[PDB]
């Protein structure tokens, strides 16, 4: 024993226990999801209202990379911000050299290789976040989810944090019941419902819903936050489905 | 240290009662060769600012990318990026002025003269110049290159001091700019007939006009000019 005390050490299993411990920080965080739709992607997150003293709509969690990529994460919030800052530098150097905005699969590997590098040495700690991200590029819509190990795949729907099992079940129903696909406006409504349903795992404190989206038709392939009437319409739809 | 290769000539501008106007022709010269005839030298930043650039075109394209990247960066973690925390003309200018002076101080300048025209949050007109040396100044009219020598005299007849700005309408100001562009086409050997013009108004916003031409030209008196003194036919 002692194999779990230092990052980058293989245990006799062939496991890196420090990475598995980082996953526990992710499992402890609030719920966040992603839904791939017909011509884009939708992101949503659970924000716990710790106190009445929190200013509504101000502590924004979802982050934009370049102008076409959205990023959301569960776990240690500062570690997520560090990863997005790097993502922004990677997207900038890609656009500087190659002119075109970074494709989503290209961007996914840039984050993936950087997270993976923080499992190679004992002088650094792994990332304590799982990050759901994506957007629209020349080849269409793409949704990804990236783990503390550096592992990532493409997704039809993605979920992480404390309510992930609840969310994953709901996402699996949408995939079965909509093989031809889901619209962007539908995906916003469904994203609200899934966060509300996933809130049963964090049910002590009340919460605030936050949604964003990239869609070729609805946002010209740019990342935007869902605000005002369209946000309230999604909240009302979510409130109706739980009752 | 370098030398400019592909170049753009005059950028001209002025304040009027409710905003600012700026203009520049669509040419990229290669010395005396009038090489590129479709070059846009007015570059808008948001809906409140237009940066007009003369001098080296390779350095202009670099600056264009810096400004494009500045908008991207301002949007990051900024819920008020299209409202109270949007980029202002004054912010865009100071950034460019910092870069210009830093580059001259490393003996590797961006070989340009730049005019930032826009309208601020409070409705105030913004118009300020910066060049390859980092020299900056503001005035009710501003112009680069040949425009300094020929356009400013004409534009100063409309707005000679600060107190003339409220008295000047957008029609009068645009007329003065269009005439100045004609005078430059008569007299600047590295100019073109085709140009772009931009109006930034506090009420009506950003109006960007492409593919304008110098018109109502006087050449008829040329038929009566013969020889260089004694020749009668």
């Amino acid at each position: 024993t002692g194999y779990d005390l230092s990052n980058s050490v293989f245990s006799p299993d062939g496991r890196n226990f420090q990475v598995e411990y980082a996953v526990k920080a992710v499992e402890n965080g609030t719920t966040s999801i992603g839904i791939k739709c017909n011509d884009g992607v939708v992101f949503a997150v659970e924000k716990l209202i710790t106190s009445k003293l929190l200013v509504p709509q101000k502590n924004v969690k979802i982050q934009v990379v370049d102008r076409h990529i959205g990023c959301v994460y569960s776990g240690l919030i500062p570690d997520g911000r560090h990863l997005v800052n790097r993502g922004r530098e990677e997207a900038a150097s890609f656009k500087k050299l190659y002119k075109t905005p970074i494709p989503i699969p290209a961007f996914a590997d840039r984050l993936g290789q950087y997270v993976q590098a923080h499992t190679l040495y004992n002088s650094v700690r792994p990332f304590g976040v799982s990050t759901i991200f994506g957007g629209v590029d020349k080849n269409g819509a793409h949704l990804y989810m990236l783990e503390p190990s550096g592992s990532y795949w493409g997704y039809k729907g993605a979920a992480t944090g404390k309510g992930r099992q609840s969310a994953k079940a709901e996402l699996e129903k949408l995939v079965d019941h909509h093989p031809e696909g889901l619209s962007a406006r539908e995906a916003v409504k469904q994203a609200a419902k899934i966060i509300y349903l996933a809130h049963e795992d964090n049910k002590e404190k009340d919460f605030e819903l936050e949604i964003s989206w990239c869609s070729l038709s609805e946002t010209n392939g740019l990342h935007k936050f869902v605000k005002g009437d369209l946000l309230q319409e999604a909240i009302d739809f979510a409130q109706k489905e739980i009752n | 240290t370098q030398q400019p290769i592909v170049t753009g000539t005059s950028v001209i501008s002025m304040k009027y009662d409710n905003g600012v106007i700026i203009a520049a022709d669509n040419l990229g010269s290669y010395g005396s060769l009038l090489r590129f005839n479709g070059v846009e030298r007015l570059i808008p930043v948001g809906d409140n600012t237009v940066v007009g650039i003369s001098g080296d075109i390779s350095d202009m394209q670099h600056i264009e990318r810096l400004l494009k990247d500045l908008v991207t960066e301002n949007a990051y973690d900024n819920p008020l990026a299209d409202a109270e925390e949007a980029l202002e003309p004054s912010y865009i200018f100071e950034y460019l002025a910092t870069v210009m002076y830093q580059r001259r101080s490393k003996m590797n300048p961006l070989w340009n003269a730049i005019i930032v025209a826009g309208v601020q949050s409070n409705g105030d007109q913004f118009l300020r110049y910066v060049n390859l040396l980092g020299v900056t100044y503001s005035s009710p009219t501003l112009a680069t290159g040949f425009g300094a020598h020929m356009a400013n005299p004409l534009l100063r007849k409309v707005v000679d001091r600060e107190s003339d700005i409220p008295k000047t309408t957008v029609q009068v100001a645009e007329e003065a700019i269009v005439n100045a562009m004609r005078v430059l086409y008569y007299r600047d050997a590295r100019s073109s007939r085709n140009f772009s013009l931009a109006i930034i108004d506090k009420n009506t916003g950003l109006t960007f006009k492409k593919n304008l031409q110098v018109e109502n030209m006087k050449w008829d008196f040329a038929k009566d000019i013969k020889g260089y003194g004694t020749q009668k036919i």
